[PDB]
């Protein structure tokens, strides 16, 4: 099914007519006068006609000595477990010396819809090995839960260090990571793609390195490539995966500049009216399923723009994901590493990963006294540096120094330091043994004899 | 006192409520006048195809 | 060749017929004149042309040519102290052919001088094997720099002929057969703007360039192969900056990219650049500089294609093996190109006018710069630093530009326009500026050294930071309670900015300090700090030190103009310390 | 997308009993009134609704999820039977009907959904019963219209959605309300719309 | 070769068709005979394959489509130039309006001119004494540059652009100097005001002036300045002579850029203006400074207003990424009294320091300069602490530095309209207002300096 | 639409008087000058040119109701009889001339009224009169243009308006002025323009 009545060509857009047979979203391969092969696909098919965008763009290319080539299926991903330790690119394409993989199967990297009534409610713990993040804003298995960050901030150190530590108490072997970099420079990725190296992390876990130069059509299928192989090896292979997203912001602009290619109407502040939609056929692809060994659990990476979170990618994220992690300069500045506010970040399912059986028993209670102390320290903290000083009724001086302590020693833990869950409870009641016993009203007296010293 | 008074609590106002709400009113604005500007735009490239 | 007929001109718009054979991003030549242009789309046999140059005077009937490839350079020996433009047109060459000191329109000549003899040297043994990026032989084009012939890339195997002479870039220097046929070598190769010359591997930058900039080298610093950008209103200081790295980079080669600028400001780099005299070898800049110049009033595609030219250029003596700096200035005016280009490409603009590909345009001109390993079997090591400086309309730097680069860039240097005024400069501001170097770059120097200077550079920062937050409790209560050791970080800090921070690019001594001096010069002011923190507990009241300091404290704000072959004089401040402040511990 | 007929419309002046503490108090919502709860991501918009679907002194309620989380979903109808209604003291999806389509799902089938869930609670009012329709959410209704809109290279009105979609909107919350119902014994029946708004 | 078609399809607005066309180009002048015999002149803005639009100049009323014939005159828009062009006034298209005889031309130049080679471009070294001690001392304007005024509705920009025209000059006696004034979008009044005072002070003879009205073609008003700047690129690189291009108002004439790019049915645009606004701002005012080798020099002064006095409209901000530097009037001096109204403050002059130093200016201006606007700034900073915390709070250092900066705007810039000081004159009045300082706050000074000026 | 000829435009001396104090005081217009009355609705930019309309030292008014309020009209043949002022003891009615067009009715016609308006205007100046033109309001004669432009299909220029909106207002202005009418007794008359703008 090879064409070579290719009639216009208006950037990197391209009209093909005289065919038949073609669908909508169909992959082809555009050969070129001189030998070289361009990828692309159908943004639109009418009568004879085939609106075609191409990948590597349409430089280059005469149109009366080239040929059109419909390959009559979508974009896909040929999938294996033989995918584990590999580094591929944004189109599954080897990127680290390897033998080509045998596909076990082909997948559409669109996928489908997780029938909701056949949707497990997501349930068990992962162990990411942060305080800030396994005590107070609790990461589920299949939970969407972002971490929303800025420019010159350590989101890169906090996503290396969590792949490293990502595990669960289930068993040995049956946990794994795929680590998706989209439209990331590419030191950003030999960083990334290294660390797994060294580590051994790479051992466990699936790479799709893409690079900011990589044209913008490869930017945006490449999470949709990762979270093919994160589906195929949880619910083919009964594996729990851990889906690293980064950044979803170059993700944004990709999806951006392919609309306005595109000749489409932008919504609010230039992006695509459908960029909701856009990032929810993403998200909403993590969850457990009813019969199903395994699950596809999401942290999706992100930089807001001048630090608004009011910004459509923010906010819109928020809008879909089951909370957030937020990180600030405020306490980068502090040296605090992870730079975490337990404050305006959240984890809404953090109740289905707490409790006897999967952290120990006062893992809901502590997490709701130092909140609570924390919220009450900080602004005590805050106002006697501002206003006077160690003049705060005795007992807001003594918040001051927790909530300091708590930034210190408990949030700042270093990228470097994996912190299991058990550490971080026993850490959390020393904190809490500053106060007297009056301040923790919201743990009952039974659990206080049994772990406050 | 009184003065002292007075002068304190206007510049308590001054940061607490006059600057922010002035900060985040001139932000509403300019993010305002940008949106329409790109809907006329949009609304004129339709336009001048026909 | 094949030739088509012009059917529509409105403005730059031009259509024509019999554009058969042409492809897509074409370089072609429009009308009687022969101005310049580019195939944007093409349909069917009908081609839309975009012309770059005036078209007054010009109507259907009229012949267009296709030059058969996209927009190129040529790369070979003539290059290097040779002032281009972003087309790679000649400026001088310009002069002698058209004798004019105007640029007409379609008046084009090759960028190089085909007509020069250049003395070769080869290096090769006949019959050995070659690869693409393998250095056959040499031209010593000008010392320092050496022009290395590289094989071109798509180019292998058999060598049958190597000689010795004086060849010019057109005479065969080498021939080489193989399955395509047997080719002659020449000493120039071309290449397309856009596209990157392909390399075997790319390394992580972890070698800081020294640019004698004491902010830049010691708090936010750029390794060779790094990226950093320089964002800023007008008088902020950018041009200086840029002039400043450009003459004290410990670089081979550099790249300095005038994009969009004022004839009178580009002027002066056209001047001073052979009156700046080289750092141990005696010769002008310019002879390991090559520079690309554009005014506001040029052609919009030359404006707009400048950086991609540099970092072409960049990428060929890269290849070679070395440590090239390419200069970009300004990028908000390249970008100006950008908005303007595509408003007549009537394309669905981006934010606040700018094409949708702004960023991606960005990313795929700072990621062709890094420390590689290029081709050749020598596997020899080669590096490109963009050092870019951005104009926001106000300063604000949500423009769509800087935003846009910031995703990119390694390092970002702010300049305030607060500290442009009462003439802090370098007016970088140190605290929302940022270097994702700076943490390898500290522990590369914690071995040149061999002293804890990523300690001291971290302690500096740090009484930086804690003044800000001691400066928002001074406005919001008052100056006190001073508690003697808050009032005392904001005094250091205020060394640190003033003593420091603060250098004269204008003064001929404070223009430049080496890591030398730069350590000796921290480790003064943070060893008063460290001293009178020290005896303040027991037992000292603030102004007792700042009674018995006073002359030492005007030592260390005089150690920015000790000479550096005079650097034992900074060192024998440190230790002037220790003694006053106990003269007045005993007894006080 | 025609709404069943009714004899006589009435205004709504019976409360609603939701349990919910600040709306039962202050700003209380009857028994065919009209509801929206807009606010950002976090605010409780969901979980608001939700609310009102547990413990609300009505008939029947119909709970539409138009374009959002496929778990919030899952989670209604695995809570629901384990709970009790404080009134008739049975399982709440004796008298609950749910509507899903969630955020990947496709896009132009929650506009479908809107209307499938006013149907089903137009159906259910004329047989006299008190009725409450959520909406979670009416902002991705209105994408969805947008998003068509764009496709059909409409003329666009504001933010980019087409200029009915205040008669779109307009024509559903006035699907709702207390009626007295077709028949020959004029019973009365009524709808109160409960829809959550997600302004950026 | 005459190429006249009685041939006319459309005429739509302003834009009018005609077909069975050949040899037309682009920006082709044409002539429209009318049913009456009525001529009227327009220019070609699009021309494809057998056919050509149209723009008639003096619009399309009482046009007769089947009557009426399109003659093409086969050659752009051009200046008949010469040296006898000085003493006369010239219009939107070079064409004389002082009832003098036309010019005998040497030659005819396109308007558009060429790009001056930045290789060729050399510095811009000496000053230019324009007579306004708030410009000649510290915005300087150097031989070569390109400082434009800021300005806006009400405020007196055109006696401004009067009084320099006047008053500038070279210091050198051995070098003819030459005012090029280019009037834009200008009202009959303020138009005659131009060259009435042109006539009464005896600058035409030294000046060539070129008057478009505002009632006047759209494409005249776009014309009008590139007239000016062909005049003097010829006076200046072909006849060696200093030229002072004053342009006003850039205002007016981007509004006509507007009008013609709608008529294109271009789409705008940042803020309504054209996507190449940046382009065709540059075009006109990069055609200027001095080429290596070449006696004479262009040196502009273009004067535009700002919509509602925001200097982020596209017009005064665009022109910053063009010129080096900026004059900006302001209304809050004007309505003090002060003439003319110059805030020194944000206004700046990026090459003055080549303009000035020894041998071009006094040794003492670059240090009179920056102590004067010291002064200033902190002058007028201890005038609003006065108000706020009274007289009595002020220092005693610090109520001289009030009172400095009030004489500062009474005496320094506030000249007059008709007030021509000397660049030695500005000096030493400068040194009068640094005396009012305590002496020790003059140290800052070189005691040279000191010394030998008061 | 096309302007009568004179022999030499002049430049305007002679102030205006208005009766309004910070008018003749601090804004003063002179004969043949022209002025603008920009502001919001309520502003008083219809009282203004009424109070100018009735006070003015010049020969004779002619108030152009363009695109405005027909009682506005209505007032003006009901009072100006009435009131005595200012030479003769004579009606303000025996010095105006009227031309009224609502925004009711015709668009086309808006245009027409400020051009007759100020083609009578300049037919009174050549006999020697000092003439005042009331143009009420511009903005209707620019919004006239702008529903045009667009049932025409045009490409606009800013906020709607035709691109040649800048052009065609400074030939009605350029028309008004102090000017030597044609002819041989070379008599002197002054259209003063005083014109109202409705900005949005
Ligand atoms: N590092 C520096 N040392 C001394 N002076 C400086 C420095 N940087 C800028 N300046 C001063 O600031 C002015 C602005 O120079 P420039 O680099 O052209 O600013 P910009 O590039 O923002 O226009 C210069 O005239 C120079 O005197
Ligand atoms: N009434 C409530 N009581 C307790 N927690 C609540 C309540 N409403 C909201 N929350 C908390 O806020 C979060 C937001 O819930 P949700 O309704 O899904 O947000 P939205 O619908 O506004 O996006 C929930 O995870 C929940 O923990
Ligand atoms: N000079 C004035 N003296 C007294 N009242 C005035 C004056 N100007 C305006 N007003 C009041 O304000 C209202 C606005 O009048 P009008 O001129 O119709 O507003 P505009 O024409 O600006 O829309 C009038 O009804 C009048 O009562
Ligand atoms: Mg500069
Ligand atoms: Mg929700
Ligand atoms: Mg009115």
């Amino acid at each position: 099914k090879e064409y070579r009545t290719i009639k216009e060509v208006v950037g990197p857009l391209m009209a093909v007519e005289k065919v038949s047979g073609v669908k909508y979203e169909e992959l082809i391969e555009v050969r070129m006068q001189n030998g070289e092969i361009r990828r692309g696909q159908v943004l639109e098919v009418q009568e004879d006609k085939a609106m075609v965008q191409i990948f590597e763009g349409t430089s280059g290319i005469n149109l009366k000595n080239s040929s059109v080539r419909f390959l009559g299926h979508p974009l896909q991903l040929g999938v294996s477990e033989d995918m584990i330790g590999r580094v591929f690119d944004g189109l599954g394409r080897p990127k680290d010396n390897g033998p080509e993989i045998l596909p076990e199967k082909y997948l559409d990297i669109n996928g489908e819809v997780i029938n909701p009534i056949a949707r497990d409610y997501p349930d068990e713990f992962i162990q990411t090995g942060i305080s800030a993040i396994d005590h107070l804003n609790t990461l589920v298995r299949g939970q969407k839960l972002p971490v929303f960050s800025g420019s010159g901030l350590p989101h890169k150190e906090l996503a290396a260090q969590i792949a490293r530590q990502a595990t669960v108490l289930d068993s040995s072997d049956d946990f794994a990571v795929v680590f998706a970099a989209i439209g990331i420079t590419f030191e950003e990725a030999e960083f990334f793609m290294e660390d797994f190296r060294q580590t051994g992390a790479i051992d466990r876990s699936v790479m799709f390195m893409n690079l900011a130069n990589d044209p913008a059509i490869e930017r945006i299928a490449t999470p949709r490539m990762a979270l093919t192989a994160a589906e195929y090896l949880a619910y083919e292979k009964g594996m729990h995966v851990l889906v690293i997203m980064t950044d979803m912001t170059n993700y944004a602009e990709a999806l951006r500049e392919i609309s306005a290619a595109r000749r489409e109407v932008p919504g609010r502040r230039g992006y695509p009216g459908y960029l909701y939609t856009n990032l929810a056929t993403l998200f909403e692809r993590a969850g457990r399923i009813r019969g199903l060994k395994g699950s596809v659990t999401q942290i999706p990476i992100l930089t807001m723009p001048e630090d608004d979170k009011t910004h459509p990618i923010p906010d819109l994220t928020g809008y879909i994901t089951e909370g957030q992690i937020i990180l600030t300069r405020e306490l980068y500045k502090s040296g605090i590493q992870p730079p975490i506010d337990v404050l305006p970040s959240l984890s809404r399912l953090k109740d289905k990963g707490t409790g006897a059986g999967k952290t120990r028993e006062d893992h809901a209670a502590t997490m709701n006294q130092l909140f609570a102390a924390y919220a009450q320290g900080k602004q005590a903290k805050e106002l006697a540096v501002v206003l006077g000083e160690s003049a705060l009724s005795d007992i807001d001086k003594i918040y001051a120094k927790f909530a300091e302590r708590f930034e210190n020693e408990y949030v700042n833990q270093g990228f470097y330091t994996n912190r299991t869950i058990t550490e971080t409870l026993d850490l959390g009641w020393e904190l809490l043994a500053m106060l007297p016993r009056t301040e923790l009203k919201r743990i009952k007296d039974d659990l206080l004899d049994k772990y406050l010293p | 006192a009184e003065e002292i008074e007075k002068t304190r609590r206007r510049v308590n106002a001054l940061e607490y409520m006059t600057i922010p709400q002035l900060e985040e009113t001139i932000y509403y604005i300019k993010m305002k006048l940008e949106e329409n500007e790109r809907a006329e735009v949009t609304r004129l490239i339709k336009v001048k195809n026909m | 060749m094949q030739i088509g007929k012009i059917i529509k001109v409105s403005g730059p718009l031009v259509m024509a017929e019999n554009m058969s054979e042409a492809s897509i991003q074409d370089m072609c030549l429009v009308g009687d004149l022969g101005v310049i242009g580019e195939i944007i789309e093409m349909r069917q046999d009908v081609a839309s042309i975009q012309v770059y140059e005036e078209t007054s005077g010009i109507g259907p009937g009229e012949p267009v040519r296709s030059t058969g490839e996209a927009l190129s350079v040529e790369l070979g020996p003539g290059i290097i102290s040779q002032m281009f433009d972003g087309i790679q047109r000649p400026l001088d060459t310009f002069m002698e052919v058209t004798q004019s000191n105007f640029l007409g329109r379609g008046v084009q000549l090759p960028a190089l001088d085909h007509e020069k003899q250049w003395w070769f040297e080869a290096t090769i043994e006949e019959g050995t094997e070659v690869s693409a990026g393998d250095i056959i032989g040499y031209v010593d084009e000008t010392k320092i720099i050496q022009h290395k012939i590289m094989v071109p890339n798509g180019i292998k195997g058999t060598v049958q002929k190597i000689e010795s002479g004086s060849f010019t870039i057109d005479d065969p220097i080498c021939v080489i057969e193989t399955e395509q046929g047997l080719k002659e070598l020449t000493m120039m190769q071309k290449w397309p703007v856009r596209r990157g010359r392909p390399i075997k591997q790319k390394l992580n930058p972890d070698v800081p360039m020294i640019t004698g900039q004491r902010v830049i080298d010691t708090f936010f610093p750029v390794t060779k192969g790094g990226a950093a950008a320089v964002p800023g209103p007008f008088g902020a200081g950018k041009t200086v900056v840029q002039h400043q790295i450009a003459k004290w980079s410990d670089v081979d080669l550099v790249v300095y990219v005038g994009c969009g600028e004022r004839g009178n400001e580009m002027t002066d780099v056209v001047n001073e650049f052979p009156e700046l005299i080289d750092p141990n070898t005696g010769e002008s800049l310019m002879e390991r500089t090559v520079l690309i110049a554009n005014t506001s009033n040029m052609p919009v595609a030359a404006r707009e294609a400048s950086i991609y030219t540099g970092i072409t250029i960049a990428e060929y003596f890269r290849d070679m093996g070395y440590d090239v700096a390419i200069m970009a200035d300004s990028t908000s005016r390249w970008a100006e190109a950008l908005r303007e280009m595509s408003g007549r490409l009537e394309e669905m603009p981006g934010d606040e006018g700018y094409p949708a590909y702004l960023g991606s345009r960005l990313a795929e001109y700072y990621e062709r710069s890094g420390r590689v390993i290029a081709l050749g079997s020598d596997q020899r090591e080669g590096s490109i630093t963009a050092i870019s400086a951005v104009s926001p309309s106000g300063g604000d730097i949500s423009e769509p530009v800087t935003q846009n680069t910031l995703r990119v860039v390694k390092v970002f240097w702010g300049l305030d326009s607060s500290l442009a005024q009462k003439r802090h400069f370098p007016s970088i501001n140190w605290i929302q500026s940022y270097s994702l170097y700076s943490t390898e770059v500290g522990r590369y120097m914690d071995q040149i050294l061999q002293q804890d200077w990523s300690d001291m550079v971290t302690e500096g920062m740090r009484i930086l930071q804690e003044e800000e937050q001691l400066n928002e409790i001074v406005r919001l209560v008052g100056i006190d309670s001073l508690s003697d050791n808050d009032r005392l970080t904001l005094e250091v800090a205020k060394s640190i900015r003033e003593d420091y921070l603060q250098q004269n690019a204008f003064d001929d001594v404070d223009t430049f300090t080496s890591r030398e001096k730069q350590f000796n010069m921290l480790k003064v002011i943070l060893t008063f700090g460290k001293e009178a923190r020290k005896a303040l507990s027991l037992g000292a009241y603030f102004n007792e030190i700042m009674e018995g300091t006073v002359a030492v404290r005007e030592r260390i704000s005089r150690s920015k103009y000790i000479p550096e072959e005079e650097l034992a004089k900074i060192s024998s401040i440190n230790e002037e310390i220790k003694e006053t402040i106990q003269l007045i511990v005993s007894e006080g």
